[PDB]
């Protein structure tokens, strides 16, 4: 029994869609077209949606080392290792499943997603995207600590499971193909090749029809005709970069997606406690930050007079301690309280 | 009991009449049936059953 | 064109407003307040209900001394009674004549009824005023639902409506309120952990799902009767049961200005207090130019029947000479007289019939049909 | 409550050799426009048979993003606060 | 207030409850004419 073999990818397929920059600023019908970039995760993780499907082979089988993309009319297999994500510099890919990629990217103004096909030909899609993720906590750090202050943050979970979030899907539109038509001496010959072809000619007689068998259009030229293969057996993401199917109305399905956004915990480092010296209603701190650290302070009376500054390097701070008291917060550390003697 | 729709009939979402291998047998018909139940609360029960293939000509 | 008027905050009274855009035929709009809702923001402090005195089987320690331990339970009471000799149907329960002890224990918790029968203590603050207004606009009745703050713009058939701000900020609700089913009460209820025995709040639960509850029921365990197995006790009766009979009439019956009180959510409906400003931004297309509207001449008015009352007890027949066929607005130029009809169809040398309301015994009023005025003389009877 | 919005844009209705029609849909920020004189291309050539008289119906609406359950801000009306106090009392050599 | 939110500002999208099906939206969403021979839905909208 294979009663637990539910595979949504048997119904869906990778596709070709519009990309404004396929390299060198020129637009193309991309097999790695960018659909949507999600940046709701406060931890800085990007949830990227593309036209291809990662971790799935053409036979619908799941294989993490493989990737499937639309090659002209038919989907083809490609290596997962060849897949790359970049902004101003390369990104760290944290998870891949179907149309979705999880990536940790450096600061940038564009977002590029690419891969290398079977023929060793590189394909990429560039979209303008301002990426500069906000700071988690009060300290701008580079690497993730094992221990630190536990702060609330959101991330896209690395779980391959699809249970909460979803996308709209529908049948793809008719796929135009000029190779279906040929010039039989001085007429039009439409060869279906075991497919359902929708044809239309700028000639008399039986000029149109949804055919399953070969058709001939006598007293007609090849340029006067339009031929397209219909796709009623497959599903495709409801993409605004692909036209809607003309035959069916507002017909649509829905499928669950991997990596949903969830509330988690982010560990942040606590900046080293500064060298503190005292004076009459005055506190002097010698700040030695290892990275940008936020310093904030307020009076504990009627007039708090809240002040804040990002401390980048070695700086001596002179603060007035009123009779009511002074509260000082240095980065992710718990607030220090000062009172006059 | 969660109910789904197929033309002029109602059926249990987890049990479509096309089972087993709904998609393998009739891919167009299966997708059309799923599209007709997109607004139904038991859509994901129907999606699970329709896109699962455990054929007769198999040991396991 | 923005038309601004002020109507009294009274529900069920149709008001006529004359819109006069310069160079455009007059427009009569009928406005009626269908409902005025004052919904306060609620913050649940606690819920109260009937308490349950949980008394298990007493521990009768035969030939020994039982020991009471401090249990963190609401109104926990424990007492060990010495020199007991209890009897059951088949004789004495204990082998020993003397040295037998009975440990009596009890605690208070929410009754099984607390999910069904309960009163909620809420902190009520700054109510948001909302209004439902019926407008007779272009021969059709339109409904406008907007917050009466003078900021919430609601557009219906291209006409932008700005309702309020209310002239009166009055509310029938105090800072602290108590809700029981469909009834609301103004009550300075005791805070959580301050409830008194036999009074509202003897038992207090922060939420209806809360496991731990506050209890002050004056529960005191008594010595059992000679040779009897039972747990006698003294306790102040249910404060919630007492409040249910002592609450008096709810806000629906006691509130001034004829307030109607509803629950789910808690709100004051149709409180007849102050006035309500109305702003209507009527679109360009709704208006008809004076030249495009019929011109009326040779106007005369006759009143064959009149009774001075609150309703339309007056009848007036107005004769006219119209230049062309079309719709004309009907309006009273005297504030002491009001006309039922807002718009009538005119055609050449014909007559129109209108219904009017007045309190005057001798009513002398002017009626403006389109852009022409006509004097009406009426002797109205009681 | 407020959160990040989602602009829902389905596949555009490209009506080949015809004129598409926009209808008023009761959806938040519903936008609909029919563009005339379109001639769109796919990888294998032109999508429409006709050179002229092809229309594209573009439609969009706004709804809550998938993030709204996790990432959100709540707008509250705050009134008359109840003051509470936790007090330590050294009573009979013990802290209560 | 609800139904008074401005584009690109706090309240551009307003939902009475987190479970609410219908929401208020004022994001200044304007659809644009697609590029020559291109299938896409270009638009202008005030950011979140």
């Amino acid at each position: 029994s294979t009663k637990d073999n539910f595979n949504v990818y048997k119904a869906t397929r990778p596709y070709l869609a519009h990309c404004p920059d396929c390299g060198e600023g020129h637009s193309c019908h991309s097999p790695v077209a960018l659909e949507r970039i999600r940046n709701e995760a406060t931890d800085g993780t990007l949830k990227i949606q593309v036209s291809l499907q990662i971790g799935i082979k053409t036979d619908d089988s799941h294989d993490w080392t493989k990737l499937r993309y639309m090659d002209n009319h038919m989907p083809a297999d490609a290596e997962r290792a060849g897949l790359f994500v970049r902004t101003s510099a390369p990104c760290t890919i944290t998870g891949t499943m179907g149309h979705f990629i999880l990536a940790r990217c450096p600061k940038g103004e564009t977002l590029t997603v690419g891969f290398t096909d079977s023929r060793k030909i590189s394909h990429s899609c560039t979209h303008p995207f301002h990426h500069d993720p906000p700071v988690i906590g009060r300290e701008k750090f580079h690497s993730r600590p094992q221990h630190g202050k536990e702060l609330p943050c959101s991330t896209y979970v690395q779980s391959t499971a699809a249970t909460t979030e979803e996308i709209e899907v529908h049948m793809p539109p008719d796929t135009p193909d000029r190779t279906l038509m040929s010039q039989q001496s001085g007429n039009v010959k439409i060869t279906v090749n075991g497919q359902t072809v929708r044809y239309k000619c700028n000639c008399g007689g039986s000029n149109e029809g949804l055919t399953t068998t070969d058709k001939v259009i006598n007293n007609c030229k090849v340029d006067q005709c339009h031929a397209a293969v219909t796709n009623h057996k497959k599903w495709q993401y409801n993409s605004p970069l692909v036209p809607r199917n003309a035959e069916l109305g507002d017909r649509k399905g829905k499928i669950h997606i991997p990596f949903p956004l969830a509330n988690v915990t982010c560990r942040v480092p606590k900046a080293r406690n500064p060298t503190v010296t005292y004076g009459k209603n005055q506190v002097i701190m010698l700040l030695y930050p290892d990275h940008p650290t936020l310093l904030s302070y307020r009076n504990m009376g009627e007039e708090p007079n809240y002040q804040e500054e990002w401390v980048m390097h070695k700086k001596e701070v002179v603060l007035t301690v009123p009779t009511e008291g002074l509260e000082v917060t240095w980065g992710n550390n718990e607030p220090y309280k000062y009172w006059p003697q | 009991p969660v109910m789904c729709l197929l033309a002029n009939t109602t059926f249990p979402c987890s049990q479509p009449p096309c089972t087993p291998c709904c998609y393998e047998k009739e891919p167009e018909e299966t997708l059309r049936m799923l599209e007709d139940n997109v607004m139904r609360p038991g859509y994901y029960q129907l999606l699970q059953a329709s896109l699962t293939c455990s054929p007769h000509r198999q040991r396991e | 064109y923005e038309h601004v008027t002020v109507i009294p905050n009274t529900v069920g009274v149709p008001y006529k407003t004359l819109v006069n855009r310069p160079g455009y035929s007059p427009m009569v709009l009928e406005m009626e307040l269908l409902s005025v809702t004052l919904e306060p923001t609620l913050s649940l402090d606690y819920i109260t209900c009937e308490y349950k005195t949980v008394i298990p089987s007493p521990y009768v320690k035969c030939c020994g001394t039982a020991e009471c331990k401090d249990k963190n339970l609401p109104d926990y009471s424990c007492k060990v009674f010495t020199g007991v000799y209890p009897f059951m149907w088949g004789g004495a329960y204990c082998f020993c004549d003397a040295e037998n002890t009975q440990l009596s224990e009890a605690h208070v918790e929410k009754s099984e009824s607390c999910k069904t029968e309960f009163a909620s203590a809420y902190r009520a603050h700054t109510a948001s005023a909302s209004a439902k207004l019926r407008v007779l606009y272009q021969g059709n009745n339109i409904t406008v639902t907007a917050y009466a703050n003078g900021d919430h713009a609601v557009t219906v058939k291209d006409a932008k409506f700005i309702v309020g701000p209310m002239s009166s900020a009055w509310t029938p609700f105090d800072n602290k309120i108590v809700v029981y089913k469909g009834d609301v009460y103004n009550m300075d209820y005791p805070p959580f952990g301050a409830g008194r025995p036999g009074q509202f709040g003897d038992i207090q639960s922060r939420t209806p799902e809360s496991k731990d509850v506050y209890a002050n029921t004056q529960l005191v365990l008594q010595r059992p009767a000679a040779g009897t197995v039972h747990v006698p006790y003294s306790q102040a009766p249910s404060g919630f049961k007492y409040w249910l009979k002592e609450r008096g009439a709810s806000l629906q019956h006691t509130a001034p200005f004829g307030c109607q009180i509803a629950t789910n959510p808690v709100r004051a409906v149709n409180c007849a207090v102050g006035n309500m400003p109305i702003s209507i931004d009527i679109p360009e297309a709704a208006f008809t130019r004076v030249v495009d509207a019929p011109s009326l001449t040779d106007m005369s008015c006759e009143v064959p029947a009149c009774t001075h009352s609150s309703d339309f007890g007056g009848v007036a027949i107005i004769k006219y000479a119209a230049s062309k066929k079309g719709k004309c607005a009907v309006h009273s130029m005297t504030n002491a007289v009001t006309i039922r009809e807002a718009e009538i169809e005119v055609e050449g040398n014909s007559q129109l019939q209108i219904s009017f309301s007045t309190a005057l015994a001798s009513a002398e009023f002017r009626v403006q049909v389109c852009s022409t005025q006509v004097h009406c003389a009426a002797e109205c009877h009681p």
